[PDB]
């Protein structure tokens, strides 16, 4: 009957039910028109809530992308805004083509962005990249590295194998079970 | 540059004449990249 | 000589482009009132020569001139 | 040739701006003084980063 | 019910809850409608709960960033704007992406910015990172700063390994249970 | 019930009734509404009471930060004001940054400030740094200056160990009994 | 009840009253709405209350700063005015972290102004500082001159220990006693 937070947007209030069912409370997705969701939990179970609020920080913002800042919607763009416009969607364009690999559940993708150094009589350094992954259990991921420095090898101009660095991680413990109800 | 040294002597009242009006910003600039040629493309 | 006039007109035409602007924005409030038939040169060329000096471009061209070639 | 179009096209854009806002306006002279000079001094400070470079 | 704050934001008022139900005084949220959230104390934990607003500066400050001194609706922007709003969003889109690893519960990252880029003749020096850490307790914490020190190094054009410092710490024991009214 | 003190704010009346109560006196928030806040202290307190308003200069003024003397609505902003906002979000960033460790509650940081560096024909100078720090009591003070002046090297572009001070401390003790009403 | 002091300031009426109060005359403060307060004080003591006027200057002017010289709503900002509106704010921003320390209750800093090297081919010189400040009692205040130096020697680019002059006091005996009703 006690609220915790009002307001939300769709995707922040499908995380924090998430986040506060593997934690053993329950709470409510109370929907309240073009207001937003707003979620509310029991007063057994409002103490901690609080003291998850605040460790997991929650509501979750939105993902911030390289794009946002020089928009498309100007009139009149810089090269450089141009060149760090076009980075930022092979950056996301080689996110979501990981995601279709055999077994992996989420993937993150960044590049290193160079944009002073094309002006000049000195030549471009090498281009860097670095990835991370969550992988479904009972995979043998030692072997799974391999390929995923082979897909970015020469999907890009002339890198090494020593300038990617893939660092991946099995996915938690299954919740199913309900939490429970606080009886008085 | 034995009697080439007594016009270095010469030009000291054109070369104080010069440091007085130009800025020493441009000075060293000219320099480190008071000489006679460092400091007529800067006054 | 040939890649050097080449830079040489390319920079010229770099200078050109803002008084280009300070032109029009002279003849466009000159415009605005009544003084159509007032010629705009007598307003414009003040305002052409603050530009230079508040920016300065007397060191600004010298200094990057050498800095194209020379290192400190 | 993209920085000469980029400066061959904010030209054009300043030109849009700055001389058609008192189109709109007036359709007061202080306050639109110290407008101009901002845009314009800001403007030549770019051009030269974008020549002598 | 002595009034410590009124006004508040939504945000603002879980970081005042959350920080007095820890030293054993009860607050009540009281929401306002349009003028914000109020929050409410009992009389005998007044005298002990303004002296934990005091030492702990509450209510929170919004976090700062670089790209909010550098608004994107300029009319024009300069070559040193351009890379304050560059850095900006990439160490926004590094902090995110720690935040997804096996333990991370929140982090921060901070990189070295360049100021006098291109006034000087000079070329650029190098790159600079830090980054801090909360993990979820019950984890080898030494081991785990290997990890982060290979994830950003090939992040950018050439950081050394040096050049690094990673900072990070496990968290605080849990509050679960109830403060309890002052009976008197 | 003599008025000493009226129409201050929020967080200005939240320091003055939790510097009185420190020294035995107790006083009355009254709300007004638009008028702000009120501060009424009893008849024997009230002589006490001005001697403590006149030594600790309370009502206390609101914090000032370098990014307010050069406001981003100055449409004509100088190279030389360009960097007195990159260094002030910096410096504002860095002290969020502090308050996230491991029983840090308030810090300050400073930054040495160059900015006619560029167009002048010398090199700039290096960097200094400066911060305050506030602990919980029973940490050991000592050996957490390595961990700031660790975490601060590496974030700019070159500064030493000897170019970085650190002069932290402990809180006070505290208050949590109540003042009394001055018994006639 | 002969009046002396009218239309003063919210923080000018505590000035008069404290400094009246410590000499064992009492005083009024009366409130007038839109006129500001007023100070009445009985007919035995208006030959002391004009004697400690005089004396001490009161009522007190409003404190001046270097940044109210040169505002920045000007069109026109020079190098000379965007150094000295840089320094008066780096000036009130080192007193204001020098008042969380632990024992200090007042301070104040003093900057040197540079202003005519930037103009002319002169090179700058090294930048002197000064400090005041007030103790709690009870303190040895002799080795508290190194920690105020060590904050202040790393806060700027090229100080020396011998650049660094810090004049500092405890406070005065506290008045906690009511003055007394002159009676005839």
């Amino acid at each position: 009957d006690k609220d915790l937070l009002k307001g939300l947007d769709q995707e922040q209030a499908n995380e924090v039910i998430a986040v506060l069912q593997m934690h053993n409370i329950e709470a409510n997705k109370i929907d309240s028109g073009k207001l937003g969701y707003s979620i509310t939990v029991a007063e057994p179970d409002f103490t901690a809530a609080v003291y998850w609020i605040k460790t997991y920080q929650l509501p979750p913002r939105p993902r911030v992308e390289i794009a946002q800042m020089f928009p498309a919607d100007s009139l009149v763009s810089s090269p450089r805004a141009e060149k760090a416009r076009l980075y930022s969607a092979i950056e996301q364009r080689l996110e979501q083509s990981l995601q279709t690999m055999e077994g992996v559940l989420s993937a993150r993708v960044h590049i290193s962005y160079d944009i002073d150094a094309g002006e000049n009589g000195r030549p471009p350094k090498p281009v860097h990249l670095s990835a991370l992954a969550v992988y479904e259990r009972g995979s043998p991921l030692a072997h799974q590295i391999s390929d995923i420095k082979r897909f970015l090898k020469n999907s890009f101009a002339d890198v090494d194998y020593d300038n990617i660095s893939v660092v991946l991680s099995e996915r938690s413990d299954a919740q199913l079970q309900a939490p429970g109800t606080p009886v008085k | 540059s034995s009697l080439s040294k007594h016009v270095d002597e010469g030009l000291d009242g054109y070369r104080d004449y010069l440091i007085k009006y130009s800025d020493r910003e441009l000075v060293q600039f000219f320099e480190n990249a008071p000489s006679i040629f460092a400091l007529l493309p800067a006054y | 000589a040939l890649s050097e006039i080449k830079s040489a007109f390319k920079i010229g035409f770099y200078l050109y482009l803002p008084f280009v602007v300070v032109d029009l924005v002279v003849s466009s409030v000159l415009l605005a009132l009544g003084m159509m038939m007032m010629s705009p040169v007598t307003i414009s060329t003040p305002i052409k020569l603050v530009l230079f000096v508040a920016l300065d471009g007397w060191t600004l061209l010298s200094k990057g001139l050498i800095l194209q070639y020379m290192d400190i | 040739m993209d920085d000469l179009v980029f400066a061959g096209n904010k030209a054009l854009y300043l030109v849009l701006i700055l001389s058609g806002w008192p189109t709109i306006v007036a359709t007061c002279l202080f306050l639109l003084s110290g407008w101009y000079g901002e845009v314009l001094l800001s403007y030549g400070r770019q051009v030269i980063f974008l020549a002598l470079a």
